[PDB]
């Protein structure tokens, strides 16, 4: 979840 | 891509050192939860890393976050010994301590000094830990392993511009190798202590992968 929007 | 423009690229793309302020957890969470914001940002510099899908680099990162801090905590370590350098300001002994992961991180840090490793190598076995450690937990695998494949090269290249002959080239890219599989244990035992304690909304997002 989190993860995903630091990546993007 | 070369054996050269691998490491200036992991040279380059190397995370800042932060600062730091139930009461030594308060420091490493914040420590923690601040560090990973940089290795995200770095993990996405690594050769490759970006070729992958964003669940798959996710997963990558959700098991492999705290094998690379513990790595890059012995690292700027390894000279300071029986000593853990968890920031410039905070520089803790054996005694302020939990002990066993201490313990753990002291002995790869003496390690690591008995081999004399060099900032070439830490940045490629840094890596191949962000790479490995979710590998095996299908064309995309096999990319993995290419680039896997890579680092191993640039590994051997910077051994044998070194003036080892090929027995030490192979030895010491066993022994460094070899090492991941503790640093791995340390990861493991750390992740049961923090579930243990029960911090950061994204960090319990990392608590819950596991
Ligand atoms: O439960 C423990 C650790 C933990 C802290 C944060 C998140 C998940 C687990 S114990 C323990 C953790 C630790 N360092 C890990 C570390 C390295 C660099 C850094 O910046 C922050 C922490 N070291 C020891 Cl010796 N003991």
């Amino acid at each position: 979840k989190i993860l995903h929007r630091l990546l993007q | 891509l070369t054996a050269d423009q691998m490491v200036s690229a992991l040279l380059d793309a190397e995370p800042p050192i932060l600062y730091s302020e139930a009461s030594m957890m308060g420091l490493l969470t914040n420590l923690a939860d601040r560090e990973l914001v940089h290795m995200i940002n770095w993990a996405k510099r690594v050769p490759g890393f970006v070729d992958l899908t964003l669940h798959d680099q996710v997963h990558l990162l959700e098991c492999a976050w705290l094998e690379i801090l513990m790595i890059g905590l012995v690292w700027r370590s390894m000279e300071h010994p029986g000593k853990l350098l968890f920031a410039p300001n905070l520089l803790l002994d054996r005694n302020q301590g939990m002990v066993e992961i201490f313990d753990m991180l002291l002995a790869t840090s003496s390690r690591f000094r008995m081999m004399n490793l060099q900032g070439e190598e830490f940045v490629c076995l840094k890596s191949i830990i962000l790479l490995n450690s979710g590998v095996y937990t299908l064309e995309e695998k096999d990319h993995i392993h290419r680039v896997l494949d890579k680092i191993t090269d640039t590994l051997i290249h910077l051994m044998a511009k070194a003036g080892l002959t090929l027995q030490q080239q192979h030895q010491r890219l066993a022994q460094l190798l070899l090492i991941l599989s503790h640093i791995r244990h340390m990861s493991n035992k750390g992740m049961e202590h923090l579930y243990s304690m029960k911090l950061s909304d994204l960090l319990l997002e990392m608590l819950d992968a596991h």
